[PDB]
RNA sequence: AAACUUUCAACAACGGAUCUCUUGGUUCUCGCAUCGAUGAAGAACGCAGCGAAAUGCGAUACGUAAUGUGAAUUGCAGAAUUCCGUGAAUCAUCGAAUCUUUGAACGCACAUUGCGCCCCUUGGUAUUCCAGGGGGCAUGCCUGUUUGAGCGUCAUUU
RNA sequence: UAUCUAGCGAAACCACAGCCAAGGGAACGGGCUUGGCAGAAUCAGCGGGGAAAGAAGACCCUGUUGAGCUUGACUCUAGUU
RNA sequence: ACGAUCAACUUAGAACUGGUACGGACAAGGGGAAUCUGACUGUCUAAUUAAAACAUAGCAUUGCGAUGGUCAGAAAGUGAUGUUGACGCAAU
RNA sequence: GUGGAGGUCAGUGACGAAGCCUAGACCGUAAGGUCGGGUCGAACGGCCUCUAGUGCAGAUCUUGGUGGUAGUAGCAAAUAUUCAAAUGAGAACUUUGAAGACUGAAGUGGGGAAAGGUUCCACGUCAACAGCAGUUGGACGUGGGUUAGUCGAUCCUAAGAGAUGGGGAAGCUCCGUUUCAAAGGCCUGAUGCAGGCCACCAUCGAAAGGGAAUCCGGUUAAGAUUCCGGAACCUGGAUAUGGAUUCUUCACGGUAACGUAACUGAAUGUGGAGACGUCGGCGCGAGCCCUGGGAGGAGUUAUCUUUUCUUCUUAACAGCUUAUCACCCCGGAAUUGGUUUAUCCGGAGAUGGGGUCUUAUGGCUGGAAGAGGCCAGCAGCUGGCUCCGGUGCGCUUGUGACGGCCCGUGAAAAUCCACAGGAAGGAAUAGUUUUCAUGCCAGGUCGUACUGAUAACCGCAGCAGGUCUCCAAGGUGAACAGCCUCUAGUUGAUAGAAUAAUGUAGAUAAGGGAAGUCGGCAAAAUAGAUCCGUAACUUCGGGAUAAGGAUUGGCU
RNA sequence: UCGAAUUUGGGUAUAGGGGCGAAAGACUAAUCGAACCAUCUAGUAGCUGGUUCCUGCCGAAGUUUCCCUCAGGAUAGCAGA
RNA sequence: AUUGGCGAGAGACCGAUAGCGAACAAGUACAGUGAUGGAAAGAUGAAAAGAACUUUGAAAAGAGAGUGAAAAAGUACGUGAAAUUGUUGAAAGGGAAGGGCAUUUGAUCAGACAU
């Protein structure tokens, strides 16, 4: 809602911070297994349930 | 935009060509995982527990 | 325009600006950015130049 | 109908964020979290929920202080330098 | 079988009364020293309607004997009580309509209302609209008086029990037939959710003792025993006799 | 006769079986006794030059202090006598600290980043108002301290 | 709309499959036997058949399988006296 | 007896007129004679049954004067009716 | 025959172990064993024994993978798209322009509540998604953005929830919310206190109830009653001057209703506001609608048109004034009068004459024309005008006085105010107040972008479903019915070509008119308005629009 | 049907043998003649389905008696070793 | 006594559909309002030496070139089966295909005389 609580907005900020792909330099580290951001969220595909 | 994320990644060690290539690889991997998920979930996604079936049985 | 810790209020921001940079502030307007940090618009008095003290701080 | 037309009327929130645990299982009207028993003193756990205890037992988190107790015991809770 | 409706009505929930709009509890003065030795005078400020109650309430301002305050008591109006009337409550009050007197201080045949059941509480008998109690007689030996209740029952009570002189007013309220179902709906909208009532014989056999069957019939005797447990007391409870009276049956 | 269909082989496809590895699991044995109001377990949110996560940490924040080792970390950038030395390190050890908001959670509440009260102190021409800084304010119970209550009750006094 | 085309593009179902008559046969065959016949690849319709598809028949019966309900079944019980 | 000035759609009437049309599109009751049944308005089987079923006002019966009737709780210094009192509550 | 173990063959092997393919070969009746060829890269085998999670075609078997169906069903509701240019490798789908349309103000418009959480906006961009396409996007990558003393939360209490004192319960906990309690905070002059005061009873409970106070213009890629400019108000607190007030110590005036620039007032009580239903008609106000003159611009001009469209606006706040109701003074009324649309009032004092009040609301002025709007000229600047009216069963809305209805009479508290009272204080520079004016300081925390739906919520989704509410133009018409249009917004839904059967939806049919069918199912018929006419029956209210007929335009 | 027994948002109360029901065994999150989740539980089944390599030798019974026994067991018989 | 915690040593155990659900950013992603439910997913090479450069294409990519012992290892990466599919080659085909016995025909093949 537009009229929202600060706890909700803090979770919003956390989600916006997390909403990004893998940093590219991480792929170049030795013994790197991470291939892509497997926890990438999007508003059209999965609701946050908060 | 005095300095861009392009400059930040260039100093981080990934150039523009490597950025584009790695991003394409990431989209490829996500698409492969998506294809696999649909293929596996099609088998048992249509198992509604309490479906009605107007013409019973 | 200053980034401010979320634990600060308008009085704290006023006093802190007055202490760090010796300029009187006319008002403070604080909001919470969607990335989760306070953003404070500190309007100084008419007899100080924001463009002057900004490049004094270091950013033009 | 009881299906699609009635699934459009669900826009309230029976549960919200709990404080003791971050779960979205704090009953708004009952005021009791349905997963951790807040605000009761005892965290709501049951022996029939083996997986429930396994999810939230000690060691599933940071263990901010319990991590070093083994070190301190192995050194005998020494003091000094 | 399922817990029947009358069984469900004791636990509360939706069967509590709807007491938002009620002006307050209709009670007399506390049995103070002044009222139990002489009398005290109050002034009828206003007569008001009480939601869910047929008889209008009367608000009487009484001076506080032991403090400046004005103790405003919510009486039950008697037919004759009006705004601006002086109400004399106590043992030494003269016998006029609206005065409160202990039943040992009134002559025989007196009509009283809101009669105290035992000296000390604040009115128990004959408070519904149009109802009254008749002072049948006295007994100074044991400090009792015999009275006739609205139900035609004879009772004996301590002569120091109080009671307002007159009738509860609002009488004949049940003469007028509620034509629409909406009239009853609004009558019970302020009364405890006891309407509409589904016949047990129309209920399914799980929901009521009378339910079930290929015809809407009770099936067994509907005169239920007094000693029957809760959940069996559906119908005529402890019925000495049934059917239409067909007789004088006293007046 | 072609096409098409079928059967087989070669090469190529879809798919990830077989084979071979294995910082994992499982079971057994042995030794130890160490959570928490000096605030635990758990949670939320944040912290890196460049990280979303895992791991680590708490506004001193992938950490500070102490000790040992003795020259790295590394994907890049940077730092580089920093290295014949109180000294690199995403090292090891760990006895000193910091330890946000919480949580048995403890001033009152909490779907509020709400509302108080006290002490010291600073500013606003201020014991009262406002603001900043620091320290506090739960309950049950014990021992003790102090102040009391009760013709429950003793002595003494008019 | 169907139909044809460009793009996109499933599902039900599928022992193997698909021309009949008669015979016998689990007493109503697509296959078996005796006959009739039988020529690639196909399109739009179509509803005779595939005892077509959907569901381990709900009707009935069996089970020393239940459940809802009833009572004066058997054995108890809350409450109440 | 009475003059000037300003202002609005409402009804009635009369000519004239037309390929007798004109609520010109839109919009918009089929009606009558009966029978069974439920008085009526209302409500229910969301997702096969909207009814003649339920409810209803009306009528009637029953319990109860509070140390009470009906009902709830494992218990309570517990509770609903009850902010109540037979023109009331409770059960049919 | 297989996994694994003991022994042995000083077994095989990077010069290639295992595995895998092999209509190539040999052996055994068979389970299977051996060999050649290709692929391949690191372990494996024969024999004597031991051990077992040891042998698959099925179990509507489990998992995983893949087929015919099949380039098939289909991508067909919401009226509809077309041309040119640009961009681009590529355009039915992007953009711009030119058309044609639709939603038609109970919209496909403009905002919000729940919900969503960055979808908002910019730049770059097509791997995937947008069931066609794509240069486009709610997609991808990177960033930007949400500014409050006045709007909400915060505060109050509603239905209710819930500790403490208590009391149950083995116990997790339960009852209970002021009761079987030794339950505290307020005013001070200084933690007693001078001392006094009070006896109420933790707390939570509404982003639609109550509630301290903010409006206009401008501004952004995206903000806004929050920013900027200007102009106000509230609260808290210091608080100085002026005014007011007095030796008659705490004001005057009016016959009165009552007026003021103020014009002491403790404890304690009283009252008021908060504070309230629904419907009907009437009055008034606002906004909108219609329209006249005039001052500008635009459209039309074969012909006509003093034409058609369009701008002419004045916020919060302040001063003066303004009203139905109500009340006051004089007077004393039947020949009863006054009066509403609605029948109510008058010797408990009418009509009438004169006055007081509330300021809903309107007028003037200040705010403020300096703003905004509309034009013209010159290269941003400079000028003008922004004026005066009219009407209403008009629509929405506010409000007033009323009336109808109930066995329905239609919240609470915080808070604020006043009154009764006379505790206490103030006397002549002695002063006391400062509900008067002016002046000073501060107002924290959190929310603030966007959608709010045939694409931003929920329905597995970019689903013809569901989801609360505000504003609401013109014509026809009784009508926020149907139809057309203005401001505004869309032009989205795969498309092209033909017009077979069968369909779905819409229709029409000569004669007959239910003969069809279980059954007039479906369809048709009538329909608005005015006038006439209207039966049996009836609970006397109805039946009733009964039935059955006539008229209906335009123009003068 | 459309001014009221009206429709509806938010708050709030009632929780599974319980609620609520103008009464249909209706509603209680697509679940209702007893909701959902986990555990007891790999519940029991005289019933249905399946039960994985080769060869060799031998190779049957649906009958007796008794069982709340009649879709099953015990016993005797037939069969192998 | 010990299926919890810490520290160790082992196995005729399992070897990525097995073994804990989790050998991996696993009680993670994800579903449900909620209690709860809950996966999939290991391997290039010794070393990225991860394909400089040329050319066709708008681009993805392709063809060369090159690294490599091997691109029959190209971040879809060890080996790479079967179902299923494409091309090439062979053969057959009048409403099934498949099978047994026997031989003709075509293709293919071992052994033995040569000792």
């Amino acid at each position: 809602a537009a009229q929202k609580s600060f706890r909700i907005k803090q979770k919003m900020a956390k989600a916006k911070k997390q909403n990004r792909p893998l940093p590219q330099w991480i792929r170049l580290r030795t013994n790197n297994t991470i291939r892509y951001n497997a926890k990438r969220r999007n508003w059209r595909r999965t609701k946050m349930n908060i | 935009r005095t300095i861009t994320a392009a400059d930040r990644r260039m100093v981080s060690g990934v150039t523009e060509k490597q950025y584009k290539k790695g991003m394409k690889k990431m989209q490829q991997l996500e698409k492969n995982a998506i294809n696999t998920q649909i293929r596996r979930e099609i088998k048992r996604v249509n198992f509604q527990t309490h479906y009605r079936d107007e013409l019973l049985q | 325009v200053f980034q401010v810790s979320m634990k600060a209020n308008k009085y704290q921001i006023k006093k802190a600006v007055k202490e760090l940079y010796e300029v009187d502030v006319l008002k403070v307007n604080t909001l919470v950015r969607p990335n989760g940090t306070k953003k404070a618009y500190v309007r100084l008095t008419a007899d100080y130049d924001a463009l002057d003290i900004a490049n004094r701080i270091g950013y033009i | 109908g009881k299906g699609t037309p009635s699934f459009g009327k669900r826009h309230n929130k029976s549960h919200t964020l709990c404080n003791r645990c971050g779960r979205r299982s704090f009953h708004v009207q009952k005021k009791t979290c349905s997963s951790c028993g807040y605000p009761a003193a005892k965290t709501r756990s049951y022996n029939w929920g083996a997986k429930a205890k396994r999810r939230h037992t000690t060691g599933t988190g940071r263990m901010r202080y319990l991590k070093h107790v083994s070190r301190r015991f192995k050194n005998g809770f020494q003091t000094g330098s | 079988g399922r817990v029947i409706r009358n069984q469900r009505k004791g636990a509360g929930s939706i069967f509590t009364s709807h007491t938002r709009l009620r002006q307050g509890a209709a009670k007399l003065r506390t049995l103070d020293y002044a009222e139990r030795h002489g009398y005290i005078r109050g002034i009828v400020k206003q007569i008001v309607h009480d939601s869910g109650r047929g008889a209008p309430l009367a608000k009487v301002v009484f001076r506080d004997p032991y403090k400046y305050r004005l103790r405003e008591e919510i009486f039950i109006a008697n037919e004759g009580v009006h705004t601006g009337q002086f109400i004399y409550a106590g043992k030494k009050a003269s016998l006029n309509v609206g005065n409160v007197l202990p039943l040992g201080s009134v002559p025989e045949g007196t009509i009283v209302s809101n009669v105290e059941e035992k000296p000390g509480d604040r009115g128990a008998l004959a408070r519904a609209s149009g109802n009254y109690v008749i002072i049948i007689g006295h007994n100074p030996d044991e400090n009792k008086t015999r009275v006739r209740l609205p139900s035609g029952a004879k009772k004996v009570i301590s002569s120091d029990a109080r009671g307002v002189i007159g009738v509860i007013a609002g009488g004949g309220r049940v003469d007028k037939p509620l034509l629409k179902a909406g009239r009853a709906f609004h009558k019970y909208r302020l009364k405890r959710n006891s309407w509409p009532k589904t016949r047990g014989v129309a209920m399914n056999p799980v929901d009521h003792p009378h339910g079930g069957g290929n015809h809407q019939h009770i099936g067994k005797a509907s005169t239920i025993s007094r000693g029957a447990v809760s959940g069996q007391k559906a119908g005529l409870i402890a019925a000495r006799r049934t059917g239409l009276l067909r007789g004088s049956q006293k007046t």
